[PDB]
């Protein structure tokens, strides 16, 4: 694969595909990425940071299962009593599993960074006028298992959210389409912008996929890593209309279901993109590409 | 078929409609 | 009601699970803060790295974790049957039943530690040069312990230097980290004490566990008055593993011999509650010598 | 008097495990040379000789340090 050449300057292996380790290189490529996405944050837009992991109740409630099950990472522990939790090291002693002793808790590994904001938004009443904005972060999980360098099962997100009627929307990720593309060409990365969709699970999700491809919900700023027919995603742009608006009960200033959307980036790919564009080598990187950064 | 109105749900109940007819 | 809880309103937004905040602007700009404070103090030689919130459960469970405390662990499940088994789940869940009961077992944990992980990258490097290698890593930990305390989560950052060599090596390393802990924590104005400590190992074996590790004196804990000062809070912990880790993972020092390992660890979520307690959130009438410090 | 000496015993015994040492009512079992597994294992020496079970807030470094507080530990019951 052509990114695999990365891995030593990049990464150390932690024994599990999809999980790396970050060398002081890369980090520090990431760390630049995220002061120049922040350096182009507009103005009145709350920033949250949150923790690799949510409400399971949260999720539930967003619809997750209905989408992406197959992806969902669950944390699950030793609930029960001493003797219960001894027996299960005791089968672990023995070689055995101990696992069969483990139960879900109240939490998930978060698939998204946005996922925990809307009940968030929810529970201040009303919008104003002009709707709501959020910068997130989070640590992402997502069950796929690869030896790709570009996809990951622990990866940062970093998204700008918009709650709001439904011009404070489409005219929020226009904004953003447009800007993003400019960040890219800043950055000397090759891209195009195109119509995608989520990968829904089973053929019913096939199906979603086809009408939210249809209907343009979802863009994708593509980069050619690995070969220029199969492109890699490293920022979408979507729209959800009122989907989380009517699941967590947000009014928009007219009385009405909230519409909602976000401009995500995912760190790690935009990262690993710079490196293969550029190189290992920071002092040859291009002169306005080291300026862009900060450098 | 999307300039009609149909939306995601519309279409996966139309999915469900045609896998029936025949 | 808890000293700390007033510290919430600046500081956290509610997930909806106790030990699991977000947090806002102010109190990252702190974390962050503490971070570059850390890492101005970093030995030249330190090889950093950064661990994500996940981790092998192999490498766990030959860590000996489960061993010493199995009801702290977080493990990674998921749904991996077939399309059918996974869509009957969702269906049970629409129908108001209980979707996790197609949950099984990844071969992936929570990491309950930001070291753990350090060990078998640095076994796979051969014998250790004379002096031993050292380690900068961070990771967002996981720690099954649900609480409405400020300062006790659920998840949390954790920095910690590390050092794998000799037990000469591993002590000295230990003395000097006790010295420059204490330092920094009195630069940032802090009120704090160093004492001996356990760790809370699990069943009844475990309490001895704990008095064989209190008598060895192999765990250090920098303690700050957050409620009381009966119970202060640990900020920073100083631990020495002896042979642990080293035998494990095969790791041998310069002399042939299985290393010794220590880490010296900052609880990032800890100390940046401590500094909104003591100085209090509003951050331009913090001590100037604080703010200077941390280069407010 | 014939607790004090089947515990010298296992103490030894453990230590034979790996080394040797003079052991002193008045000198501490961390000094001798006990590791966390050793008082363990010397805990379960100690359970096995005198067919008892060592109780709650019993397990402590006072009641660990030398075999003169392992004394009043099991003579206490
Ligand atoms: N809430 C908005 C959203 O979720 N949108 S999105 O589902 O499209 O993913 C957000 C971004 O995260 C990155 N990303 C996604 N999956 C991976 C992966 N497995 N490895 C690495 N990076 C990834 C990728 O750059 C993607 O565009
Ligand atoms: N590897 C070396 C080590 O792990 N050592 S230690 O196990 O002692 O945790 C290291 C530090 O993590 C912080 N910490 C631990 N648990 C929590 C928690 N529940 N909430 C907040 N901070 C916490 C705390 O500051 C503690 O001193
Ligand atoms: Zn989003
Ligand atoms: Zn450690």
């Amino acid at each position: 694969d052509p990114l695999d050449h990365l891995a030593d300057k990049l990464f150390h292996s932690m024994g599990s595909d999809g999980v790396y380790a970050r060398t002081a290189l890369y980090e520090s490529i990431v760390e630049r990425l995220a002061a120049l996405i922040t350096s182009h944050r507009e103005a009145g837009t709350e920033a949250l940071r949150f923790p690799p992991v949510m409400s399971r109740a949260q999720l539930e409630k967003s619809g997750y299962l209905k989408s992406f099950p197959n992806l969902l990472g669950c944390v699950c522990g030793l609930h029960g009593t001493e003797r219960e939790i001894n027996a299960a090291v005791s089968r672990f002693d023995a070689g055995g599993d101990w696992t069969t002793s483990l139960s879900p808790a109240d939490l998930v590994l978060s698939p998204a960074a946005c996922y925990p904001v809307y009940p968030i938004a929810a529970s201040r009443g009303p919008l104003p006028k002009g709707g709501l904005r959020f910068d997130v972060a989070a640590d992402c999980f997502r069950r796929e298992p690869s030896k790709h360098l570009d996809r990951l099962q622990s990866f940062r997100m970093r998204e700008y959210v918009c709650i709001g009627t439904p011009d404070d929307v489409s005219d929020f990720r226009e904004r953003w389409m447009v800007r993003a593309q400019a960040i890219a060409r800043d950055l000397g990365l090759t891209f195009r912008v195109d119509y995608a969709s989520d990968p829904f699970f089973g053929r019913v999700g096939q199906m979603k996929a086809v009408s939210q491809k249809q209907q343009q919900l979802k863009f994708e700023l593509l980069i050619p890593l690995r070969s220029e027919e199969q492109p890699t995603a490293c920022m979408s742009f979507n729209y959800h209309r009122e989907h989380f608006g009517t699941t967590w009960g947000i009014q928009d200033a007219n009385g009405e279901p909230a519409h909602t959307g976000c401009v995500a980036f995912g760190m790690d790919r935009l990262a690993v993109a710079m490196f293969h564009t550029h190189g290992t080598d920071l002092s040859a990187w291009p002169a306005k590409v080291r300026d862009i950064l900060g450098l | 078929l999307v300039d009609v109105g149909l939306t995601s749900m519309d279409m996966v109940n139309l999915m469900l409609g045609v896998e029936a007819e025949f």
